[PDB]
RNA sequence: CGCGGGGUGGAGCAGCCUGGUAGCUCGUCGGGCUCAUAACCCGAAGAUCGUCGGUUCAAAUCCGGCCCCCGCAACCA
RNA sequence: AUGUUCUAACGUUGACCCGUAAUCCGGGUUGCGGACAGUGUCUGGUGGGUAGUUUGACUGGGGCGGUCU
RNA sequence: AAUUCCUUGUCGGGUAAGUUCCGACCUGCACGAAUGGCGUAAUGAUGGCCAGGCUGUCUCCACCCGAGACUCAGUGAAAUU
RNA sequence: GCUCGCCGGAAGACCAAGGGUUCCUGUCCAACGUUAAUCGGGGCAGGGUGAGUCGACCCCUAAGGCGAGGCCGAAAGGCGUAGUCGAUGGGAAACAGGUUAAUAUUCCUGUACUUGGUGUUACUGCGAAGGGGGGACGGAGAAGGCUAUGUUGGCCGGGCGACGGUUGUCCCGGUUUAAGCGUGUAGGCUGGUUUUCCAGGCAAAUCCGGAAAAUCAAGGCUGAGGCGUGAUGACGAGGCACUACGGUGCUGAAGCAACAAAUGCCCUGCUUCCAGGAAAAGCCUCUAAGCAUCAGGUAACAUCAAAUCGUACCCCAAACCGACACAGGUGGUCAGGUAGAGAAUACCAAGGCGCUUGAGAGAACUCGGGUGAAGGAACUAGGCAAAAUGGUGCCGUAACUUCGGGAGAAGGCACGCUGAUAUGUAGGUGAGGUCCCUCGCGGAUGGAGCUGAAAUCAGUCGAAGAUACCAGCUGGCUGCAACUGUUUAUUAAAAACACAGCACUGUGCAAACACGAAAGUGGACGUAUACGGUGUGACGCCUGCCCGGUGCCGGAAGGUUAAUU
RNA sequence: AGGACCGAACCGACUAAUGUUGAAAAAUUAGCGGAUGACUUGUGGCUGGGGGUGAAAGGCCAAUCAAACCGGGAGAUAGCU
């Protein structure tokens, strides 16, 4: 049966990529957080 | 005509058809069509803003002349047509130099005949002229409100407006309302009644036919629960209460105009 | 099991609440009118207020018991 | 105070011209309205559309009934 | 009565025997006219009842074919305490 | 290796998504694998993905996003114009054979095609951010013409059979070939050509649209398939030689016809209906400004270029989503035989598997099945479950009805095989031959050959002929809802929701209404035969009395009454 | 012609049995409904939490819904265990 996650790379870079979190002052924020936490992995991109 | 359809089956028992046998079959007329994709009844920022509109038959827009600004030169009816878009019928119209526009049909118009615009235009269904030169008591129909705006008032199958009196700049007309409303005299009108006026003979005779046209199911509001609707809850079906709209506001009776602009335009309600 | 309201000429209703006094319509009885009856007109009679106790100078009336009448409630279980 | 007229504020989701290669916007001409409409402050009404809350205790279990000095 | 407490009302039909079913009666505790009334052909993985066929549903179980259960070798949990 | 069993509209073969080395070779067996493991999608090492034509990238746009200025907003920001992005859609071009352990439309062989640059020659009006054409579009239905494909015959090679027969109407196998190029056929659409003029296409236009003459009556566009070539080639059964036993090398016959035939192609066609069926570019054409013995355009030839990224492998799955090597889920394409209406079902082909614990035994009891004396719903809340019916053709079929239905009502009869009618019929297809012409992929006649039901009559076997698989139980009374639909993902599928129809009511357009501090947007590029809200719920017969209460609508004399003064 | 009929793919989910530390945090087996349409499906897009969407069940909004999830106020308060 159906589940949740069906995976799509095209999906998954517009709504969480990089260029995603840039275009907004809210999506920059969650960077800077990422940032100052420290997480090596900062988005989906990579 | 007005055609019913023999019972072979649950879904066609009612079903009343208005069938046109000289409406054009081919394919309408490519350079006056645009593309018009479906609303949804969602506005800008996605959200429903009116309820009951969706799906339906994929529709092109034909771009129709109501302004009729072509003045002095004679058209010949070509043919007419079906348009998805409004409920009357829309001309094909031949312009002497070679143009061609799409005008509302009104009624009696059949291919052949000579239509015109302009203030000596004969007085003669199909023909545009300033409503100081129509004579009082005409019927006429698409009737601008603005000079120059384009026609506004009687444009679905079967209506028109009458000219009642004329009082210097002004013409009083009586709306297919009953609403009796005072316009400028020199915005336009077309002679004679819109056509097609059997168009509300027409039965759908099944849920499917509404749907066709993009009308999706309302619900009532005393089958909600109370968190959704004003006239939601109970055990069983329970109302007691003064009926509403989805937004709290009483719908039997109260009015709801608040134009203080345009009072001075409106000579009686509609009562 | 429990609350609320009632019992007044023969019938249906007032008067009770602020204890001093019993009214209204119909019915009954007598007389008229009519050939006669009904209708109509005139006059009169008729209830000690469910019952038994209390309070009071005085109880249909206020308080209590009892006998009937009606209504409501009797849930979670 | 009311009414009538006017135009110059103001409106125009009428027409035309320009920025312009543009059904936004702005500027210009013209028409139509016109001190109305509309907006700010103050103010009466309405307002489960929305919000914050209250809705007693005793009790041979609680409710109903009764009670509380 | 998808509504009727008293109630298995009463009368009729069906059954050897029918608190259900069908047809009536009217005493409607507490139906009723677009929070529609009364009918209604066709339709329904809809509710109730009856009949024919059919049968291991049952009287009342018997035998048989396979997968486990049992024994041997290998691996090897769990709730609880 | 030989037997046996299972799938075969998949449990075979490919694409897309998703994963990312799982692919191939050598080696190892500690841990992983529900057991052992010499094996593995495990460990370690090495190898492997080759493109002008496939895809991306690229040009073009949809929904939608972002959005210079702009409008709006305490700030953050919201919306939106010009623009610019965004495929799931439009736009140039390649096929066959061979080869690796692992890639191939990419490598090799053969044969092709597209776009662009440059140069030369010949001729010449070129030119856009503008105009026009085109691209360019629905559902259903009906054929007719074909092919893929299959069957049979012919031909070629081989065989003469472990047990009765088998030199023949016998058995096995093969009988294949592309793009391109040339023909322009079945068929579809459309009259053509030349002048003259014109309030139209924001200006111009020789282009498009319109108008009037003259003339010709055939021109144009599209088009599957066949045929010829490609191809004296390649491939090819099978032989002959090596094998270091996985396979390597050489050679290599026939390679035809008829019939049947798609859900594929002609067909973006045709017919019909209403619910009336993208956009933009590439492309063709027209001119403006401009240029002008230039530039540019057209044609032929020569030459150069076509970059970059992906390409292994899994892909109804042990590699993806489900924590697992998980009876689950996962879009598109291909589609053999016999029977059959069929992509159902049964047995098979190509191909692929036997599902990663076995061995015994033959207790109760549980699960999944088979059969059952006599009875036949007595069971039970209830015929739950099971049993039963089940096909085709013909006969026949009630109440009721909205005249369509009910209806497959109910019920019944025939059904195999063999022969004859008829050495194979009705029908379908169709060669040769002959005759014509605008001569060709032509017309007419002609019918050899191939294929071929259905029926009747007669006979015949069995207990049984729709023999398996597959495949309605039927009728009677009644409540509710008209009906097809929808719903509580995961205890409720219904009488609930919806519905067509009905009524009330609001709404005159900058509409009411809704989302939004606002600008705006939806309603709607709609205009009262329209749009919103509310209730009822097909259809038939109907829908009675009450305005005292509450609400709404209208009124505006009088009483009361805010800020203000 | 048809929200026509019978019936596979496909989409559902009416009944029964099994399973219930399951093969499976909703399935399997045998039957069952729709199956040219108010149909189904791929890819992309839009609507955001007192908000959306809802042929309406308080259904659904990532195994969570009479108010999602994550972080913060925060060591909320707890006459109670
Ligand atoms: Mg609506
Ligand atoms: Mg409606
Ligand atoms: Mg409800
Ligand atoms: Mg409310
Ligand atoms: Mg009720
Ligand atoms: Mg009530
Ligand atoms: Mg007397
Ligand atoms: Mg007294
Ligand atoms: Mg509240
Ligand atoms: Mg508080
Ligand atoms: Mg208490
Ligand atoms: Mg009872
Ligand atoms: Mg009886
Ligand atoms: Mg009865
Ligand atoms: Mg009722
Ligand atoms: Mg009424
Ligand atoms: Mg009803
Ligand atoms: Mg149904
Ligand atoms: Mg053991
Ligand atoms: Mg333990
Ligand atoms: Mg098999
Ligand atoms: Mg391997
Ligand atoms: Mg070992
Ligand atoms: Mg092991
Ligand atoms: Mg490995
Ligand atoms: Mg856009
Ligand atoms: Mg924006
Ligand atoms: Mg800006
Ligand atoms: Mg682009
Ligand atoms: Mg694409
Ligand atoms: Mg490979
Ligand atoms: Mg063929
Ligand atoms: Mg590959
Ligand atoms: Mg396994
Ligand atoms: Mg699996
Ligand atoms: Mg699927
Ligand atoms: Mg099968
Ligand atoms: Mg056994
Ligand atoms: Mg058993
Ligand atoms: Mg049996
Ligand atoms: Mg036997
Ligand atoms: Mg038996
Ligand atoms: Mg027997
Ligand atoms: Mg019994
Ligand atoms: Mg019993
Ligand atoms: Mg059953
Ligand atoms: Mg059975
Ligand atoms: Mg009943
Ligand atoms: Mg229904
Ligand atoms: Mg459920
Ligand atoms: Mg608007
Ligand atoms: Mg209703
Ligand atoms: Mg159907
Ligand atoms: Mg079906
Ligand atoms: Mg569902
Ligand atoms: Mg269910
Ligand atoms: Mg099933
Ligand atoms: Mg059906
Ligand atoms: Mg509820
Ligand atoms: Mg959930
Ligand atoms: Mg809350
Ligand atoms: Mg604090
Ligand atoms: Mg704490």
């Amino acid at each position: 049966m159906k589940r949740t996650f069906q995976p799509s790379v095209l999906k998954r870079n517009r709504s969480h990529g990089f260029r995603a979190r840039m275009a907004t002052k809210n999506g920059r924020q969650v960077l800077a957080r990422r940032r100052a936490k420290g997480r090596a992995r900062l988005t989906v991109s990579k | 005509a007005v055609v019913k359809c023999k019972p072979t089956s649950p879904g066609r028992r009612h079903v009343v058809k208005v069938v046109n046998p000289e409406l054009h079959k081919g394919k309408p007329f490519a350079p006056l069509l645009e593309k018009n994709s479906k609303s949804g009844g969602r506005n800008n920022n996605g959200r429903i803003t009116t309820r009951h509109i969706g799906g339906g038959h994929k529709q092109a827009y034909r771009i129709v002349d109501f302004k009729r600004n072509k003045d002095g030169i004679p058209a010949v009816v070509e043919r007419l047509e079906y348009d998805p878009n409004r409920s009357a019928n829309i001309a094909l119209v031949l312009y002497k130099d070679g143009e061609r526009r799409y005008i509302l049909a009104p009624k009696g118009l059949k291919a052949g005949d000579q239509i015109q615009s302009g203030v000596d235009a004969a007085i003669k269904p199909g023909n545009t002229l300033p409503m100081r030169n129509i004579p009082v008591g005409s019927t006429v129909h698409n009737v601008e409100m603005k000079p120059g705006k384009g026609g506004q008032l009687a444009r679905s199958a079967g209506t028109y407006v009458q000219i009642v009196a004329r009082d210097g700049a002004y013409v009083t007309l009586r709306l297919r309302s009953g609403e009796m409303r005072k316009v400028e005299a020199d915005c336009r009108a077309t002679l004679g009644e819109v056509g097609n006026a059997e168009h509300m003979l027409r039965v759908l005779g099944k849920a499917g036919a509404a749907r066709w046209r993009g009308v999706r199911p309302t619900v009532r509001g005393t089958a909600m629960n109370p968190v959704d609707h004003p006239h939601g809850g109970g055990e069983g079906r329970n109302f007691g209460k003064h009926p509403v709209t989805p937004w709290g506001v009483q719908t039997k009776g109260k009015k709801t105009r608040s134009n203080k602009r345009t009072d001075k335009f409106i000579v009686r309600r509609r009562s």
